[PDB]
């Protein structure tokens, strides 16, 4: 049981880390769309100056 | 399950689902962009 | 300066003046407007994705 306790703690930490990684990947997946929006802003502004 | 990609079939299914949801969202945004008290 | 540079400048200066004689204001104004509008249309779609 002494070792079973430490094993349980390790599994808990691993589960926490996995959830954190999932959250960060989701954040990156949003940042991708934000960057596409920035690309469109750049091209629109370049269109305006050409006028 | 939605959030894991162990199976290729689910991978493809979810990918198409997201593609279609994005297409509908595009249509809705284009609707907004260009443009019940009374009956209660 | 160079020689090939000079020859190509002459050839270019001839072709350009050949083209600039074909341009007709009444039609090229409309063509410019048409492409203007095409570009605006293609920008709308980027804005739409941002909103989504």
């Amino acid at each position: 049981k002494a070792s079973l306790d430490t094993q349980s703690t390790q599994v808990e930490t691993l589960k926490r880390n996995l959830i954190q990684l999932e959250s960060k990947i989701s954040e990156a997946k949003t940042k991708k769309e934000m960057l596409k929006a920035r690309i469109t802003t750049a091209k629109a502004q370049e269109q305006l100056q050409g006028m | 399950v939605r959030g894991m990609n162990t199976s290729s079939a689910m991978s493809a299914f979810e990918r198409m689902e997201e593609k279609v949801l994005m297409q509908e969202s595009r249509a809705q945004a284009l609707g907004e962009l260009a443009g019940g008290s009374d009956v209660d | 300066m160079g020689l090939f540079d000079r020859i190509k400048r002459v050839v270019s200066s001839n072709l350009n003046d050949l083209v600039n004689k074909a341009e007709d204001p009444e039609k090229m104004l409309e063509q410019a407007i048409l492409e203007m509008q095409e570009d605006l249309v293609q920008l709308r779609q980027g804005v739409a994705q941002a909103i989504a």
